[PDB]
């Protein structure tokens, strides 16, 4: 080898041995990844090296808990990333695509046919594939009922079907809560808390924002039924001259005087937010909440104490956004001009205690833009689950609202797309037939793996269904109790257009170019 | 004791004599055909592993070399050459390496022959002077003002990438960021891709999302949440300097010995902030971008008159962002004037994609700073793509410099072979034999296209030799898809005169800097 | 016993159940007593410990010896522990308490 | 993790589609190997053997044999291979290909989830009607010296190039036909084939009596 | 011929060191099987008749107790669905407090119950469905099995009766006095407002007497000894200090500038002067005991003897806040003098000597107050600690009475009817999940069968005879460990009770810990690493 | 991403010790420089000079 008599310690794979190789690493991507499609699927159990334990179903996160040190893997784990990081969803079944377009590609290369015919075939068959998706999507008005159904298709493979209809009811109702009409939807605006006492059926949502830190005064108030908010950023400790000053004195009496002047800038400020709440307020119903981003020491939670105020120090950043939107205030970086009209107004303020940590839950908002949702379960493996399916299922909803079309699920719109691919193959000219064939067997894997994991058999099922859609037209998919074809749109078994869209032109980009390339080098000590 | 005694020191090994003029030419075919597959419209591509942990899935020639340790220093030589033709056009750098590998490989018959390397040299050269003469002879002029011609080149630059399957939009893209950075000061002309041509790459979404952005766009937020997301008209005022509180440079110390000092030394700080921002504020601008951090009480004090600001942003990003909105970046705000205020800028947008803040400062007028936004399948992909972008933004300044143009395809190629063996037969000294032989060792460019097409060598390369051998026939090459001899007059592949001229003195000038190579000494420490 | 691929214990830890287990407690008990033993009436014996250092502590207080000793024994402990107990809380029996406990083991 | 593995804990094992797995991936490299043999265009292949011996050949046997491999499946098929030239004498490369291509075209619809038993009843059948057919399709012709040289140069054709083939297909058939005795068995050991070292490849004959 | 190499895919990209197991015998068996395992190692500290177990953990401390969670905490436990199993237990633990071993017991019955259906045939997603259906069967069947009520918490006598069922599993020899110490001690604690705490009692461990001294003592007990000449303080009127009993200085920094001699000569003297008057201004207030969370000067406690009053220091800001709360003063963050109504009164405070540990006491005479402080005496460490344990059980159940007043019969009865109606259920449910409900009606027998085996009695007389009572209509018969046959008796007579809120989240937790051990089914572990332990820990 | 595996098929099946140079580049190539090599030796002793 070339490479190796410049670089001895150098190991290169060329043409065909570069090509198994890639196929090969694909196809054992492939078989870990079937168990996770759909519903039926499998649970998979994560122990890392220090002993944590994760049970998990993403394709994403399996991939990035699987140990291996493979290139091609690192690509697809890449590609898988980025599709998780816009979309959110469908990098289960990229990698499956991924690894049955591979395997198609080779089932005509070993004959002979070089590679780029085929991924000629592929970027016509991705072209015409796109076109039906364009024909084939369902433009609706997202109301509750549509968005219920695609969280429920979402969370219902991602979790236990009861906590799915939990989190399908908590996930909607949170996004239409913060959603502002033709208004791009922020998802930093939705908190994921995580408590870990109940159950996991516990988990709802609370029109609100929940803190996990607490009031730092024994003396404070633990529940505030009227509050005024005061969302700060403003430092209510003692802090050093930025010139290096220290003090000079000639006697105790002179020490004292110093001791007490000192304090008088932060005194100032703890001042005027007394006098704001004292004009504010002058009756004990009403309370007075202040809720500061950065530190309160001692003096002042003291000061604050005495006059009925209820401080939390050191708030996350998000938190002042969050809290600006919830309440209704305005968050402040100086008392220089600070009035009545930047308090935000909460219904209820309490705090909660769990073991040692402490946590603040502000409720009873007006109209909260911002609101949080509270994963509650026994274990922490539990509240990591949940947490990467309302991940998944916000994901969802968000991208439905975006755009009013949604596309039918349940391997419906692969079949389609196949048996459309099927009917246009002799339109294309040349050997890159073969290639729109590879393509249209590699986006028929969905049905195949729905069906192997429901139980029934790859064939038999697939052929009912194929059968079904060519005879009577419509988008038919896979009942996963029975295995008869089924108009996944009448059930309400819905998926995110974009996601396809994603799928389709992030698998078919990827597979060209790992089928192009025929020679992996590591030369680079 | 007694240890042994010699003159130079231990581990000094050292080779002279033929030897070494074959293990230097050996080195230099060996890495000629490390990358001699990567040539063409139909060159496959290569995954090379970086012992950081990343991957390289790349087609370019000098992409490949510099992944690469070799421990001959002639492969060496190799791969600064093909750094040296990357970055003084841009693209050839595996044609340059190939015609080195080829010019070394006929040397070595005559080296072997008996033959002095000078001589060998003497008539590297002659045929390097008569390679240039030939190229500007059969040169065809280009108007710079048609966009349909421009375009074409782009064109005939990116078929053999991985982004021909977009090549409009890529073309698109290039010719506007290249024609958008074009730039001329106190008259010097000036194109500076490299530092106001931005290629910003976010993975995922589709690469047809991709496009040329009027503006500038840059990874930041806005430092507090209240503050305006979204600007029609912005004014816009740029800063290196921290709008914060810091110590002096000389050493000083205060000595408090009143009770009211330390609170009128912290009451200065604020006002010292509160004029700072006085400063700012007195010439109206919309928004604020700093190199260096914001306090968060100057941070209020713009907020009360109503001013975004971006808290930190790095150097290159400031001054592409003073070009696009024509901005002037100051340090001190009390000397800032009417003109470093920024205006032009038709829209400054923070928007999300995925889950991070891009801030948007497009739809200026006559920016002369843009960032081209990639969006694609992934890091590897959309690396790729940003280096066929680079490629093609250089030729696209290639051809706006010397706008001159030359047959490509090997078609020129053929055509300085062919004028080079008609010019030899006038020569009667012992001199033509190198010369005739690197005229031929010319011809290993369409010899590696046909070959990669996967058509027969010997009867294509016999064919456009004849071809080549008529009187009208200098525009001859053969289709990298179809395998065939075509006039490319009609194919439409051409390549800058500049990138070609520049090839073939590389490519002549490595050859003859490995022939002038005897007597390897090795061993010594620094 | 089997391999079981995924052992579910840390590996090396040591484990006795049982009858045998008691009647080696017992043992061990009795051993401690033995050390203490002979320090007990108007006729008792000194006892020398030198520790690790070199230092050499000579003594008849049963606490003292007790804890001189250092066992690490968990059922030996025991002895040792109600040692200390009694002379915190009285100051003199330290003998008599071990071997009462020893003796109502054995 | 398996039963095995349990008992004898430095035990290799591969189980279910592991076993299929590693027996078509065997198959398939040994069918890659003898690709480039099959026909009088295959390409020859020389081995090196440890002592330094050059041994250029062409035959799927004995490229197996001083081939360095140490696989199950391979040892398998081997053998099949070694029982197939033992008793017919032809017909090994063509073994080991249609093994491997069995095996890939059955792992074809295996890899959807088809139980292999399947795939070994439509083998039987397959072959059942195969071998009818084949006997439909022979060709019954008393063996004259012209078939007899015609299948002389089918063999040698493939294992040598053309003119020693062609020397090579008049002497076996007249060294055949001179041994032959009507309605009775050939007896292989008459001929005895002696190496001679002086002379060129073409320069090979038979001698009507003894050396 | 000689090896086998790695099956193509997944098993050669797989790393050096890590682990794949997939399917029914290699990944769900084998998680069976370890929780079986730990089940069976904690099965015989179970009941009454549990015998403690002597654990050492990685620092060689001792631990000898019967209580599960202890035990399993103190173990390197490895396997990771055990590990899931005994979170399952410790969050069982932090809920209510008590029922760790039967959350333990009763998960481990499932999963080898769930091995045997598997083995039989069925498939995994059938058993969980028919363990989750017959899991809310038990739950909507237990209220129906609540025998009485709490009915008053503010009587010694009967709270007394109520947690000597709790603290009879630990230290089984002697209950009734431990039983009639917690109940004094909660009963202190708990005020009209129905509110409760738990940390609100604390544990004194003091070495010498035997656990029979031990007694509860309304007010706080320090392991220390007072800083000044005052050792006993009659009216006390503590003023608590949260600064050090020093003068306070400037927080930037402190130099003390002299220009002439006179300053020089009379800053000390004006120091002097200075603390001397802010001590005898705190105790012209009638403060006599000062109680201070910092460091004490040497003159201000030369100024605190002067004026007699009682210094004590206590480093521990939780200390600090305690004795806030059971006195009722305000820790001021200066040293000024308190106002009347920041000033703490104790009605007795004191240096003593118990065994050879001196302590300060601050004791009040009347039965209230914010804090309430149990003394332990005992012969050893290891008995002190295991006594604790049993106060924090017995406490644990005082703070779920108070939550929820409804008890259930104990010594396995209501485990033997819940069988019986989960059994009499599955009986008429049509389809496969018949067998899963079974088998879960089935796995309540572990809890009488481990009670019968730690007695030392035949288990399975004691189930027939449990069997043929609760047929023939008694719900409230259970096992009798007082007998050396297998014999039954009454429980709600016997006033063995069981709070309703243990044993129902020790089901639900139980039940939800094997579901989720049964719905894995692939394992994939990374190569172990010996790190000092994750920064998150500390 | 950091070690390229051995190719499914006969890479993997071939021996520890063993080499296979298949192809023109591989093979003839090779082998033509060492018979150029090995007549290059030989060269300078031929003939009377
Ligand atoms: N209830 C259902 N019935 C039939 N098919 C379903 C049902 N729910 C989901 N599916 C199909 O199964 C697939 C679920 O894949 P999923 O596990 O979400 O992979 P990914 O997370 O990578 O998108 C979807 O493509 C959908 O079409
Ligand atoms: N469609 C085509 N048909 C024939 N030759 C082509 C075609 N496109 C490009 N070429 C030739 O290929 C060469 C470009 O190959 P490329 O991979 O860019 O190598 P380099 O980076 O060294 O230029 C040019 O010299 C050009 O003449
Ligand atoms: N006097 C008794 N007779 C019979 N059984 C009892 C008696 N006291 C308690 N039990 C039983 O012992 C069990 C308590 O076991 P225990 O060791 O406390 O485990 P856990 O701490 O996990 O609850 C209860 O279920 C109860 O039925
Ligand atoms: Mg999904
Ligand atoms: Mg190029
Ligand atoms: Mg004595
Ligand atoms: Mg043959
Ligand atoms: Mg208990």
């Amino acid at each position: 080898a070339a490479v190796k008599t410049l670089n001895p310690k150098a190991e290169v794979a060329r043409a065909q041995a570069a090509l198994a190789v890639n196929i090969s690493a694909a196809r054992g991507l492939q078989d870990v990844l079937r168990t996770n499609l759909g519903p039926k699927g499998t649970m998979k159990m994560l122990v890392s090296g220090a002993g944590d334990i994760k049970l998990t179903k993403d394709g994403n996160v399996l991939l990035h808990e699987m140990q291996i040190q493979h290139p091609t893997a690192s690509l697809i784990a890449k590609v898988a990333t980025a599709q998780d990081d816009i979309t959110g969803d469908g990098t289960t079944s990229n990698v499956l695509i991924i690894g049955e377009l591979l395997k198609q590609a080779d089932l005509y290369i070993s004959e002979g046919l070089h590679p780029r015919i085929i991924t000629e075939g592929f970027e016509a068959a991705k072209e015409k594939a796109l076109q039906f998706l364009e024909e084939v999507k369902v433009s609706r008005e997202m109301d509750r009922e549509t968005l219920i159904d695609v969280a429920r298709t979402s969370l219902r493979t991602k979790v236990h079907a009861e906590l799915a209809d939990v989190l399908t009811e908590a996930v909607v109702d949170s996004i239409l809560a913060i959603k502002k009409q033709d208004e791009p939807i922020d998802l930093f605006m939705i908190e994921i808390m995580e408590m870990k006492h109940k159950s996991e059926t516990d988990t709802s949502l609370i029109r609100g924002l929940v803190l996990d830190h607490g009031a730092r005064h024994p003396d404070m108030k633990k529940r505030v039924e009227d509050a005024y908010i005061l969302t700060c950023n403003v430092s209510l400790e003692y802090e050093k001259t930025e010139v290096n000053s220290g003090f000079f004195y000639k006697s105790a009496e002179e020490r004292e005087k110093l001791v007490k002047a000192e304090r008088k800038f932060i005194e100032d400020r703890v001042k005027k937010i007394i006098e704001l709440k004292r004009k504010v307020c002058g009756d004990s119903d009403k309370g007075f909440v202040v809720i500061n981003q950065k530190g309160i020491d001692p003096f002042s939670l003291d000061a604050l104490s005495k006059e009925g105020i209820v401080a939390l120090r050191r708030a996350k950043r998000r938190n002042m956004e969050r809290l600006t939107l919830a309440c209704g205030g305005v968050a402040l970086n100086s008392f220089d001009d600070l009035s009545p009209d930047c308090l935000g107004h909460a219904g209820l303020v309490y705090e909660y205690t769990l073991g040692e940590e402490k946590f603040t839950f502000i409720e009873k908002c007006n109209n909260p833009r911002s609101v949080t949702l509270l994963i509650k379960g026994p274990n922490k493996h539990t509240l990591t689950q949940i947490k990467d399916a309302v991940r998944d299922g916000l994901r969802a909803v968000k991208n439905a609202i975006d755009d009013g079309c949604v596309v039918p699920g349940a391997g419906a719109v692969e079949v389609a797309m196949a048996e459309a691919l099927i009917k246009h193959k002799p339109s294309v000219k040349g050997r890159a037939q073969l290639g729109v064939q590879a393509f249209a067997d590699a986006l028929l894997i969905i049905p195949k793996v729905l069906a192997q994991n429901s139980g029934f058999d790859l064939q038999e099922t697939l052929v009912k269904i194929q059968a079904e859609h060519s005879e009577s037209g419509q988008l038919v998919g896979v009942d996963l109790n029975t295995g008869e074809p089924m108009v996944a749109a009448e059930v309400g078994v819905w998926d995110n257009y974009c996601v396809k869209k994603q799928l389709l032109h992030s698998c078919t980009v990827i597979a060209t170019n790992i089928l192009l390339v025929d020679e992996i080098m590591r030369a680079g000590m | 004791g007694h240890r042994p005694v010699l003159v130079l020191s231990q581990n000094t090994k050292r080779e002279s004599g033929r030897k070494v003029q074959s293990g230097n030419i050996n080195a230099a075919k060996t890495i000629a055909d490390i990358i001699r597959t990567c040539l063409g419209p139909k060159s496959m591509m290569k995954m090379l592993l970086d012992p950081m942990g990343g991957i390289v899935m790349t087609n370019d020639g000098n992409a490949i070399l510099r992944e690469i340790q070799v421990q001959h220093p002639a492969a060496k030589s190799m791969i600064e050459i093909s750094r040296t033709q990357d970055e003084e056009v841009g693209d050839g750098t595996t044609s340059v390496i190939i015609l080195a590998g080829e010019m070394l490989s006929v040397a070595e018959h005559f080296l072997e022959q008996q033959m002095h390397p000078t001589v060998v040299i003497s008539a590297y050269r002659k045929a390097l002077d008569d390679m240039i003469s030939t190229l500007k002879k059969i040169s065809i002029p280009v108007d710079i003002s048609d966009s349909d011609m421009m375009l074409n080149i782009i064109n005939s630059s990116i078929t053999t990438k991985a982004i021909s399957r977009w090549s409009s939009l890529a073309c698109n893209i290039a010719l506007d960021a290249v024609k958008m950075v074009q730039f001329e000061e106190n008259g010097r002309k000036e194109i500076d891709i490299k530092k106001y041509a931005r290629v910003e790459k976010i993975p995922g979404g589709i690469i047809e999302d991709s496009c040329v952005l009027r503006g500038v766009m840059i990874n930041k937020d806005v430092t507090h949440p209240r503050m305006r997301r979204y600007i029609k008209n912005p004014r816009i005022v740029l800063l290196d300097s921290s709008l914060e509180y810091k110590k002096g440079e000389s050493q000083t110390d205060i000595e408090i010995t009143r009770e009211e000092d330390f609170t009128r030394i912290l009451q200065m700080e604020e006002e010292y902030i509160q004029q700072l921002c006085e400063d700012i504020i007195q010439l109206k601008p919309d928004v604020v971008i700093t190199e260096k951090g914001i306090s968060d009480l100057a941070q209020h004090y713009l907020m009360r008159a109503n001013i975004t600001a971006i808290r930190r942003v790095r150097k290159t990003d400031n001054n592409r962002i003073a070009r696009a909105c024509g901005a002037r970046i100051v340090s001190r705000p009390e000397e800032l004037r009417e003109d470093d205020v920024g205006t032009g800028a038709g829209l400054l947008e923070i928007k999300k994609i995925g889950d991070e803040y891009f801030t948007f400062i497009t739809d200026c007028k006559d920016p002369k700073a843009c960032t081209i936004l990639l969006r694609g399948a992934s890091k590897e992909i959309l690396s790729e793509v940003e280096r066929n972008l680079q490629d093609a933004m250089q030729v696209c300044r290639n051809v706006l410099l010397d706008p001159q143009l030359v047959p490509g395809g090997g078609a020129s190629e053929m055509a300085v072979a062919h004028a080079l063996t008609e010019k030899s037969k006038a020569m009667t000294g012992v001199e033509q034999w190198p010369y005739r032989a690197v005229a031929q060792a010319l011809e290993v460019i369409p010899r590696t296209l046909i070959q990669n097409c996967g058509a027969s060598t010997i009867r294509l390369l016999t064919s456009l030799r004849a071809k080549h051998t008529q009187e009208n026939c200098e525009t001859w090459g053969v289709n990298g898809e179809t395998g065939t001899l075509v006039d490319m007059k009609e194919l439409g592949i051409w390549e800058p005169l500049a990138v070609k001229l520049q090839t073939y003195k590389t490519a002549v000038e490595t050859a003859v800097l490995l022939l002038r190579i005897d007597d390897i000494v090795s061993g010594h420490k620094k | 016993m089997m391999p079981t691929p995924v052992i579910l214990l840390k590996e090396g830890t040591d484990s006795s159940q049982g009858i045998p287990q008691l009647v080696s407690n017992i043992s061990a008990c009795q051993v401690i007593a033995e050390a203490v033993r002979t320090t007990l009436g108007p006729r008792g014996m000194d006892k020398l410990i030198v520790d690790g250092r070199g230092k050499a502590t000579i003594s008849n207080d049963g606490a003292t010896i007790l804890k001189l000793l250092d066992v690490v024994h968990p059922a030996a402990k025991t002895l040792v522990d109600i040692a200390k107990s009694q002379d915190a809380e009285v100051g003199d029996g330290t003998t008599s308490v071990t071997l009462l406990a020893a003796e109502f083991l054995k | 993790m398996a039963a095995v593995k349990t008992l004898n804990p430095k035990a290799e094992v591969a189980r279910a589609q592991a076993a299929l797995a590693v027996n078509i991936s065997a198959a398939r490299g040994l069918q890659d190997v003898l690709r480039t043999n099959l026909g009088p265009k295959g390409t020859m292949k020389m081995l090196v053997s440890g002592a330094g011996d050059i041994k250029l050949t062409k035959d799927g046997n004995v490229l197996l044999h001083e081939m360095q491999i140490q696989h199950p499946t391979a040892s398998l098929i081997a053998k099949v291979a070694t029982a197939q030239d033992d008793i017919t004498g032809d017909g090994t490369t063509s073994n080991v290909l249609i093994i491997g291509e069995l095996l890939k075209q059955a792992d074809l619809y295996i890899s959807e989830g088809l139980h292999p038993r399947i795939i070994t009843e439509g083998f039987e059948a397959a072959k059942e009607k195969a071998l009818q057919f084949l006997e439909e399709v022979k060709v019954s012709r008393e063996m004259d010296r012209e078939t007899l040289i015609d299948v002389a140069r089918t063999s040698l054709r493939t294992k040598v190039h053309a003119e020693l083939a062609d020397v090579l297909t008049e002497a076996v058939v007249d060294s055949i036909l001179a041994i032959k005795k009507q309605d009775e068995p050939i007896d292989l050991f008459m001929i005895e084939i002696m190496e001679m070292k002086h002379k060129s490849e073409t320069d090979t004959s038979l001698i009507r009596g003894l050396v | 011929a000689l090896h086998v190499p790695k099956a193509p895919g997944f098993a050669q990209m797989l790393k050096e060191g890590a682990k794949h197991f997939s399917g029914l015998e290699e990944a769900v068996y084998r998680n069976i099987q370890a929780c079986k395992e730990l089940a069976q190692t904690t099965r015989t500290a179970y009941g009454p008749n549990g015998m403690n177990k002597m654990v050492i953990n990685h620092l060689e401390k001792l631990f000898v107790t019967n209580d599960a969670a202890t035990i399993l905490r103190e173990l390197e436990v490895q396997h990771p669905a055990a590990k899931m199993i005994v979170m399952a237990s410790h969050m069982q633990e932090q809920e209510v407090g008590d029922g760790t071993n039967f959350v333990l017991v009763f998960a481990g019955a499932l999963l080898e119950l769930a091995e045997e259906l598997l083995r039989i045939g069925l498939s995994v997603s059938e058993v969980i469905e028919g363990y989750e259906i017959a899991c809310r069967k038990a739950h909507e069947i237990l209220p129906n099995l609540v025998c009485c009520s709490a009915k008053n918490l503010r009587d010694i006598d009967e709270v007394s009766s109520l947690l000597r069922t709790s603290i009879m599993s630990k230290q089984y020899g002697n209950e009734v006095f431990l039983a009639k110490l917690i109940a004094q001690a909660c009963v202190s604690i708990f005020p009209d407002s129905g509110h409760f705490n738990v940390d609100n009692i604390r544990v004194c461990k003091i070495l010498g007497s035997g656990i029979s001294s031990s007694s509860v003592l309304h007010g706080m007990v320090f392991k220390k000894e007072t800083e000044g000449d005052v050792t006993s303080v009659k009216d006390a009127k503590i003023a608590v200090y949260s600064c050090p009993f020093d003068g306070m200085i400037t927080e930037t920094k402190g130099t003390v500038l002299i220009k002439t001699a006179e300053e020089l000569m009379n800053f000390s003297k004006g120091e002097e002067n200075l603390m001397d008057a802010q001590v005898k201004a705190i105790a012209d207030t009638g403060a006599n005991v000062v109680v201070t969370g910092g460091k004490v000067a040497d003159m201000a406690l030369h100024y605190a003897n002067k004026y007699n009053i009682m210094l004590v220091r206590l480093n521990s800001k939780w200390d600090l806040r305690r004795l806030c709360k059971t006195v009722g003063a305000t820790a001021l963050p200066r040293l000024t003098p308190p106002v009347l109504e920041e000033m703490g009164h104790c009605d007795s405070v004191y240096l003593s000597e118990v065994g050879d540990t001196q302590v300060v006491v601050f004791k009040h005479e009347k039965e209230d107050g914010a804090i309430s402080t149990i003394v332990l005496r005992g012969s050893t460490d290891n008995l002190m600690d295991d006594i604790e344990r049993a106060v924090d059980d017995g406490v644990n159940t005082f703070k779920v009475l108070t939550r929820d007043k409804r008890l259930v019969p104990g010594g396995g009865a209501t485990e033997i009817e819940l069988a019986k109606q989960i059994t009499s259920y599955g009986e008429t449910c049509p389809g496969l999940e018949q067998y899963a409900i079974k088998k879960f009606a089935e796995a309540f027998e572990a809890i009488p069968r481990a009670l019968a085996e730690n007695s030392g009695v035949k288990a399975n007389e004691v189930i027939s005879k449990l069997y043929a009572v609760h047929q023939e209509g008694n719900k409230n018969v259970g096992l009798d460990i007082e007998a050396e046959v297998p014999a039954v008796k009454d429980m709600l007579e016997a006033g063995i009770l069981d709070t309703y809120l243990g044993k129902y989240w020790a089901i639900k937790l139980a039940t939800n810990a094997a579901v989720t051990v049964l719905r894995v089914d692939q394992i994939i572990m990374a190569k172990p690493a010996g790190g000092p332990k994750p920064p998150s820990g500390k």
